[PDB]
């Protein structure tokens, strides 16, 4: 079977730069080597085939390259909307092999997040469960560690976290931290908060509550 | 022009039995052939086979050439996978593409995508639960308000601020699983002069449970 190989599997340009993704078959195969680009929970579009023959409608910007066993995809320009997973193929003999698709990171400068928490919908805790979420809007770079204190305590555990892929229209990253407390250990205590740190700032990015008018 | 729309998301408990749809239009189904890959999460997008839409001659991969079954309705141009006896490793979602050239080198018009979640567990139904700030003025002359839709399965569920209208700035984040259930939720950022003034409105519909929910974000503080 030929084995097609990328490496490595993430990968980062700037907006208006360029990018050169490695693909590697192991063997002659030769020039019969599909890039496809598969969008972000997309399908994928098949970009060029033959090494370098652009299919129907994919922008002159995607360059592709190679010989023997070493090809490359070349990108110029980077939109911030070619975030995406691009996949080598082999279009040779049979099975078609695919490499294990590079994850291409546009990098933005950096953004600092807009952390905000909320108590439990009071319809939660009349089911008797505390959810407390805290999110952290737009922030870039990824590196964001989030920590949960109730009471000045560490609260490791109980806590979900989820982070929305990076943004394709302004290229920052996004998280949810869900804390998940009984009614009682929840209406047991009072200082809620959620840190973060971020390379945006040497001091906690700290919001914490308790219920109070505004 | 070519389009291959495809059946929706399925559930089934191991061992058992699917045949996941897949109509061809724009072109003309006999002179083109059905391509099908497996894109499994954590490994990659993987060739299954193709089938001949002229003859009706399948190949299947080595991974594939037993529980896998291709068969097409020629005539409502529709090709389909069945996998009989789902072992478990069939968690992933199902591409059916078109084969450009004979034996389907070049897969040129990609389907959607069908996702096969093979599962013992049960569908239970959400918590759509509106959550509005403890104040808390989220950027200058800015409000973020939420929208935590837990406690149901299987994936997915549509949630819309405002019947697709609050549409610029909204994140709705991924759902993760917690053993048997999923929690998912998203965020929407207002100027102050839109709300409490207008009517936020998280409309969240869980299409396996025949669910729909509207839970207005009312402005408690």
């Amino acid at each position: 079977d030929i084995v097609m190989t990328q490496s490595p599997k993430f990968m980062s340009t700037s907006v208006g730069d360029r990018v050169t993704i490695t693909c590697k078959a192991s063997q002659d195969v030769s020039t019969a080597v599909v890039w496809y680009q598969q969008k972000p929970g997309q399908s994928p579009k098949l970009l060029i085939y033959w090494a370098s023959t652009r299919h129907i409608g994919v922008p002159d910007r995607f360059a592709g390259s190679g010989s023997g066993t070493d090809y490359t995809l070349t990108i110029s320009s980077v939109q911030a909307e070619d975030l995406a997973l691009y996949y080598c193929q082999q279009h040779y003999s049979p099975p078609w092999t695919f490499g294990g698709g590079t994850k291409l990171e546009i990098k933005r400068a950096d953004a600092a997040p807009t952390v905000s928490i909320f108590p439990p919908s009071s319809e939660q805790l009349t089911s008797g469960g505390a959810s407390v979420v805290c999110f952290l809007n737009n922030f870039y770079p990824k590196d964001i560690n989030v920590k949960w204190k109730i009471d000045g305590s560490e609260r490791q555990n109980g806590v979900l976290n989820s982070w929305t892929d990076q943004d394709s229209k302004d290229s920052t990253y996004s998280m949810s931290s869900t804390l998940t407390l009984t009614k009682d250990e929840y209406e047991r205590h009072n200082s809620y908060t959620c840190e973060a740190t971020h390379k945006t700032s040497t001091s906690p990015i700290v919001k914490s509550f308790n219920r109070n008018e505004c | 022009q070519i389009q291959l729309v495809q059946s929706g998301p399925e559930l089934k408990k191991p061992g058992e039995t699917v045949k996941i749809s897949c109509k061809a239009s724009g072109y003309t189904f006999t002179n083109y052939g059905m391509n099908w890959v497996k894109q499994a999460p954590g490994k990659g997008l993987e060739w299954m086979g193709w089938i001949n839409t002229n003859t009706g001659e399948p190949t299947y991969g080595e991974e594939f050439k037993g529980r896998f079954a291709f068969s097409l309705e020629t005539s409502a141009s529709t090709a389909n996978l069945q996998i009989n006896n789902l072992k478990n490793e069939d968690k992933a979602t199902f591409f059916c593409a078109r084969g450009e050239d004979n034996f389907g080198s070049l897969s040129d018009y990609w389907g959607q995508g069908t996702t096969l979640t093979v599962s013992s567990a049960k569908t239970t139904a959400p918590s759509v639960y509106p959550l509005a700030p403890v104040c808390g003025d989220t950027t200058g002359s800015s409000v973020t308000l939420g929208c935590l839709v837990k406690g149901y399965f299987p994936e997915p569920v549509t949630l819309t601020w405002n019947s697709g209208s609050l549409s610029s700035g909204v994140h709705t984040f991924p759902a993760v699983l917690q053993s048997d259930l999923y929690t998912l939720s998203s965020s929407v950022t207002v100027t102050s002069s839109t709300w409490p003034s207008q009517s936020i409105t998280c409309n969240v519909a869980h299409p396996a449970s025949s669910t729909k929910v509207d839970k207005k974000i009312e402005p408690r503080g």
